[PDB]
């Protein structure tokens, strides 16, 4: 788990190395073009966590009756309960685990009583409809209820301190390089660099073709087939 | 009156020179085996399906 300081390091000897704002140490980049960078890495991961499922995380989310739809916000949570924009907070999270607003695709639900509850389902009460990714629509708020749900999840914003650890699979970061360097080099509108913004882009697809043709991010699933014994089939 | 031990043993298939008898499945063994495990494998093919 490596940190953001040693990602500019890293970055700045292997993809962006022919960069304007490499120190003259080689060894880091110039305080004028870290927004930039940070700003790369950020969508950098966000798409490495998209494609893969490498960060699946649950967070429980409390009825407040009257309320149906349950925004999965950082707004509405405990620990960063914003008053302005929010009356009162329903999800739950720890301090040293608050709430980090990455939700990119819910998967699963399931209740306080254990009775998993649909996704998406026309013809199921009992189900937790989506009217947009990063919501919820619960159309019976029962008494003493939560829903720990299970979700895809991107990697929590970096804001741009050097001591934020980075979570990504080690051998994923010859892909947020060479996206790194495609996102840099493709903004110079200058014939050479485009050139060279496109090889890193394709190289980002072979490397993140590699990884799913050897299953180094937990791609491949197997599960025991529940389904025969329940239809029959002695 | 007949002085003999009252008991009447009668074999099913007969063995050699032996007081006791062979029954029927001796040599049905693994016959069952094989036509289980192929009855099984038929099934599994069938339910590990999707219909």
């Amino acid at each position: 788990m490596r940190k953001l300081s040693d990602v500019y390091k890293v970055l700045a000897l292997t993809s962006l190395k022919s960069a304007g704002f490499i120190t003259d140490d080689k060894v880091n980049i110039e305080a004028w073009g870290k927004p930039e960078v940070l700003a790369h890495i950020n969508e950098g991961l966000t798409r490495l966590h998209s494609r893969f499922v490498l960060r699946t995380n649950n967070c429980i989310v409390e009825m407040k009756e009257g309320r149906t739809d349950y925004p999965l916000l950082a707004r509405y949570s405990y620990e960063r309960f914003d008053p302005a924009k929010a009356p009162y907070p329903y999800i739950m999270d720890t301090p040293q685990e608050p709430f980090q607003e990455d939700v990119i695709k819910i998967l699963n639900v399931y209740d306080s009583k254990g009775i998993r509850r649909k996704l998406n389902d026309d013809h199921d009460k009992n189900g937790l409809f989506t009217p947009r990714p990063d919501v919820l629509q619960c159309m019976w708020p029962r008494h003493f209820e939560a829903l720990n749900v299970l979700y895809q999840a991107k990697h929590p914003e970096l804001t741009g301190d050097e001591n934020q650890e980075i979570d990504l699979p080690e051998t994923l970061y010859s892909a947020l390089e060479n996206w790194v360097g495609y996102r840099y080099h493709t903004g110079l509108n200058t014939e050479g660099s485009t050139a060279k913004a496109a090889e890193y882009l394709q190289l980002y697809e072979s490397i993140c073709g590699e990884v799913v043709d050897f299953d180094l991010a937990n791609g491949s699933m197997s599960n025991t087939n529940v389904l025969f014994e329940k239809r029959g089939w002695v | 009156p007949d002085g003999k031990l009252p008991f009447v043993l009668v074999p099913y298939m007969p063995r050699k020179r032996e007081l006791y008898g062979e029954a029927d499945a001796e040599l049905l063994g693994d016959n069952q085996k094989i036509l289980g495990a192929t009855m099984r494998g038929m099934i599994d093919l069938l339910g590990r399906s999707a219909n």
